[PDB]
RNA sequence: GAAACUCUGAUGGAGGACCGUACGGGUUAUUGAUGUGCAAAUCAUUUUUCUGAUGUAGGUAAAGGUGCGAAAGACUCAUCG
RNA sequence: UAUUACAGAUCCUAAUUGAAGUAGCGAUUAUCCAGGCUUGUAUCCUGGGGGCUGAUGAGGAGUAGGGUUUCUGGACAACUUAAACAGAUCCAGAGUUAGUCGAUCCUAAUCUCAAUAAUGGGAGAAAGGGAGUACAGUUGAUAUUCUGUAACUGACAACAGUUCGCGGCAACGCAUACUAUUUUUCUCCGCCAAUCUUAUACCGUUGGUAGGGAUCUCUUUCCUACAUGACAGUACUAAUACCCAGGGAAACUGGUCAUCAGGCGAACUGCGGCGUUCUGCUGGCAAAACAUAGCUGUUAUGUCAAUGGCUAUUGGAUUGGUCCAUGAAGCGAAAAAUAGUUUACUGGUCACUCGUACCGAUAACCGCAUCAGGUCUUCUAGGUAAGUAGCCUAUGGCCAUUG
RNA sequence: AUCAUGACAGGUUAAUCUUUGAAUGCAAAUUGCGCUAAACUCGAUCGAGAAGCAUGGGUGUGACAGUACUACA
């Protein structure tokens, strides 16, 4: 057999991110001990990422490409800190914020940059305050103990509802993955011959083998549904 | 007549730097003359508009010109146009005047306890 | 060419001054006959590969 | 398809003259295939023992080295 | 700062070596150079391949006692340098060429 | 190559110790042009045949004058 | 026309729209010519596409049980299960 | 004593038959007649017919590649499917001139060392960025490189004369330093569509004068020619963008090809401000160049006047649309602000290094070759027509092709 | 050039020793881009050439860094 397209993404020659026109890494300023006001100089769109970024100035002018909540405008004053009040814009630690509210770009570790809840039209919800660890629900469903000192932007991330509209033409998806990375178009494994992929070969196109494989299964062998505790139509539940 | 004319410079291709225009000489011969590049010249920060009272030439040949024609006379002469400078005066006055009146306020309010 | 480098031009010089008939007086001196100049060529037939 | 027509656009040069070898210096990869420049050691293998002795000592002038052979004749004769 | 305990290379060379006489090799004998002497008042010479126009202008002056106006510098298909040296208006290029012969 | 309107300003430019020659030259409409050479520029002076005679005298004696 | 709105004509210039040029990109048919070729894959007539998932140049990245592949076991210097 | 005896191995190497004076001498417009040079030409040159190519041309020029194929003279043993005095062949000489065109300098994708007391250094584009040149003349071959004439840019020197901040309500104007820090701008950016307009080409209505072509008859005819470079200046005409002063808008007004604009201040008035284009008038500048006429190198006249484009290309201006697509960086340059130190401005010498000839497929590149193949780009005439189609023809180049 | 003031295709040793290469001032498909107390040599105080300047490690010499250890203040 040959090495399979799933294995070949590691070696990373043509399968690298197209990172040329990307404006910078989206994160907070570092922590550095109250309250600090910060004007939104402008809000710009970087390629690949569906969200906007908003370039702040903590005037020297110290810059920070923070990811943009919805309802931010140019020449708003954003207020990072503990004793900053509640507006959509402001960047509070999880000690201060009320529970049962939608927050954006929340950090895992303090002073980190921002980790959970970054893509367009997403938000971490806050469940409740234990003592040190403010428990929050992530967009998927999963729940996470996160320390109260670490920061999070208030409100929902901008650019919501982009997949509501379908892309009618193959050309629209060509321009989508030009900004991101080469991973498209996908040739299906059944169509390929036996050497190229596991599902390939045979007189008539069909999978033949069970098509559902363990965590223990090797490189080359992990193809199709990996460790699928259910399959088929998820009716109810 | 044959009015066709060669490129003189040894670059073949039709890039932005290698562009030509046909011109009649003194000798009745058509010939390539090469186009110098366009310049936008100084726009402003805030809004993004053309300031007046300066030519769009190259900034290198802006040095060769007189110090008069490089600038506008006001404070923030080149960088900011007129009405944006008016707004900076009004705000930077009344930000400082409110802060100065705050020092008058916290002087005046605390004196009520003594009397 | 044009736009040759200098050390490219050095090789093309040496390749054309070496290209000539053998002199008459060596056959008169040594008395050997049938010696050809090895670094003779023609431009059209054999390329240099330098 | 793969023959005469596709020989047409063959104008770029893969290899260029090499400083140490002077002979096949790879422009993109920057290495002399024949001699291994710029590795400080000079390339030879025992599977090409024929091709090595074309390059190796004796082939050139030996300006310093021939006079040091000639001393050792005189001392032992 | 550095200061060695002895000279390393003690022996200085005997003469200049890179001389005025060995910059300018000698004049070129062609039909083109014959016209440029008579018409334009402009000599021609074979030159050292590393010699600059600043080196040639000074070296031409020291030998023949005439300061040149311009020097323009070919490297030929024979890979030796050719220097078109324009003399000034007062001197004639035939009169300098007759001295050399 | 600039032109100079006033005959007075021409004679200021003539007496700089830059200028190598002036050239007299007949023109259309029975005019004439006095072309002062300078190291940088060539200053021309168009004039009518009323004041043609006086200007030549005005020019400095030292400067060479080439008639055409 | 009570209204909500909808009839006629112009304006406008959208679209992986259409016809159609080339020393452009492809290569359907004649199973034509050639098959001791002009050619170790060509020629003629016909045919397809022609603002795009377009063509193309230079530089640059990926190397042999590997690479790359809108997948034909295709291609990797006339060489490839 | 042995590298010891050949008819075979689709044996190895070297030479050679028949087939055979046979197959065949292709593709590319088309050749003909008189002269010149010769032992000898349909072929090499001249002149005159007849043709072809028919602005994506076997036209004029360049990247990549080739490397002397370029140029002059002499030569024909061979080669250029016959011939040859010819030739990209052979032989002997000769030829490539730059401060302004390129390289050099900067970084891109990307590659490679070093430090971690570090926060990087170096490489990487002859199509990106990038200060600065034009005309005319000249050679057997070089020219934006040489000569003449006119510019321009940078760096390093002193030195002479001016000058120690003012105008406008405002938009802004006019003669002003340097070091540093920070901030901003120019450099500077996708694709598509529309309108307006310089320059160049072309077609036009009005005439004209110079030469040449045509003529049995007709044609106040037909053809050629009617031109001004970089660079520098300052008039008022008249534009659109944007801003300023007054003005203070529904009976809504103004405006585009189209969308539109306006109390966050419209129409409208200023001999407003300013940027970019425009017309005219100059300098350069007729001294050059070109065409006639005459004299033996140079003297004469002349290159004029009026005014359209519904045509095209190019540069620019004013805008719109489109994207789950938002369309380089760096060196460098100027400005501004805040400190501190202050007088400034205008007006001789020098400019290193390396490339530079010619081809660019049509015989000069890659295909073993002077191969109907393949290979990136540039300037692009008239008529027919919707036309960068097909067909025909001036300028230019040709008869490539055995009889 | 000849009975020598000694011919030259003889043989050693020593000079001179171009651009390179371990290649070594920093690079390189570039004749690219640097730096220097004196002395040296032309050039008439101040330019140029000539000749220097690599990395790693050894011994010595010097200088800097440290809330590392310690004494005396």
């Amino acid at each position: 057999g040959h090495i399979v397209r799933a294995q070949r993404r590691g070696n990373g020659s043509v399968f690298q991110a197209h990172t040329h026109h990307r404006v910078g890494p989206a994160k907070f300023r570092a922590l550095d001990a109250s309250v600090i006001s910060g004007m939104v100089k402008e809000i710009i769109h970087d390629p690949g990422r569906g969200a906007p970024l908003a370039k702040l100035i903590y005037k020297g002018f110290d810059s920070a490409l923070v990811i943009a909540p919805e309802g931010i405008h140019t020449g708003q004053f954003i207020k990072c800190g503990a004793q900053a009040d509640l507006h959509i814009g402001n960047i509070l630690p999880l000690a201060q914020i009320p529970e049962g509210t939608e927050i954006c770009n929340v950090e895992h570790r303090p002073g980190d940059g921002g980790r959970y809840g970054r893509c367009s039209g997403d938000s971490c919800r806050v469940i409740g305050h234990t003592e040190n660890y403010t428990r929050i629900q992530l967009p998927s469903g999963r729940k996470a103990l996160v320390s109260n000192i670490c920061r999070a932007t208030l409100g929902i991330v901008a650019g919501g509802g982009r997949p509501e509209k379908p892309l009618l033409k193959a050309g629209n998806v060509h321009y989508k993955y030009k900004a991101k990375r080469h991973t498209w178009p996908v040739v299906c494994g059944i169509k390929m011959n036996p050497v190229d992929h596991r599902h390939g070969g045979g007189s008539h196109q069909h999978m033949g083998a069970p098509g559902t494989v363990a965590r223990s299964a090797r490189p080359g062998q992990k193809l199709g549904l990996i460790a699928s505790r259910r399959t088929g139509r998820r009716r109810g539940t | 007549v044959d009015n066709r004319y060669t490129l003189r410079r040894s670059l073949g291709f039709h890039t932005i730097r290698n562009r030509v225009a046909p011109v009649r000489t003194p000798g009745n011969k058509l010939v390539a003359h090469y186009i110098a590049k366009r310049q936008n010249g100084p726009h402003c920060a805030e809004t993004g508009k053309r300031i007046n009272g300066i030519k769009c030439v190259k900034t290198c040949e802006l040095r060769r010109m007189k110090k008069n024609q490089r600038t506008v006379s006001r404070p923030y002469g080149g960088v900011y146009c007129g009405s944006v400078v008016k707004d900076r005066i009004i705000n930077a006055f009344m930000e400082e005047e409110a802060r100065a009146a705050q020092e008058r306020k916290m002087a005046n309010e605390q004196k009520k306890k003594g009397k | 060419a044009a736009h040759k480098t200098l050390r490219t031009k050095r090789i093309l010089c040496k390749a054309m001054k070496v290209n000539r008939p053998m002199p008459q007086f060596i056959r008169q001196m040594t008395g050997v006959r049938h010696i050809r100049n090895p670094l003779t060529r023609h431009w059209r037939r054999r390329k240099m590969n330098i | 398809g793969a023959g005469t027509p596709s020989f047409g656009p063959r104008h770029n040069k893969t290899h260029t003259i090499c400083r140490r070898c002077g002979n096949c210096f790879h422009i993109q990869k920057s290495k002399c295939a024949k001699c291994g420049y710029p590795d400080a050691t000079m390339r030879h293998y025992d599977w090409e023992k024929k091709a090595h002795r074309k390059r190796a000592q004796g082939s050139g002038e030996m300006r310093h080295l021939k006079v040091t052979f000639a001393k050792l004749q005189r001392a032992y004769a | 700062p550095r200061r060695p305990a002895f000279e390393h290379k003690a022996v200085k060379p005997v003469s200049l070596k890179h001389n005025d006489y060995k910059i300018i090799r000698g004049p070129v004998t062609s039909d083109k150079s014959t016209v440029k002497i008579e018409n334009e008042n402009t000599m021609t010479f074979w030159v050292d391949i590393k010699a600059t126009k600043t080196e040639i202008a000074a070296a031409f002056n020291r030998l023949y006692k005439v300061k040149p106006v311009k020097v323009c510098t070919v490297i030929t298909s024979k890979f030796v340098k050719k220097a078109y040296i324009r003399l000034p208006a007062n001197v004639e290029a035939m009169n300098i060429a007759t001295e050399i012969g | 190559p600039k032109q100079v309107t006033t005959p007075k300003e021409f004679l200021a430019l003539a007496a700089r110790s830059d200028a190598k020659w002036v050239k007299v030259k007949k023109a259309s409409d029975d005019n004439t042009k006095f072309k002062l050479r300078t190291t940088k520029y060539l200053y021309t002076l168009s004039v009518k045949p009323k004041f043609v005679e006086l200007v030549q005298n005005s020019i400095p004696e030292s400067l060479e004058v080439i008639v055409l």
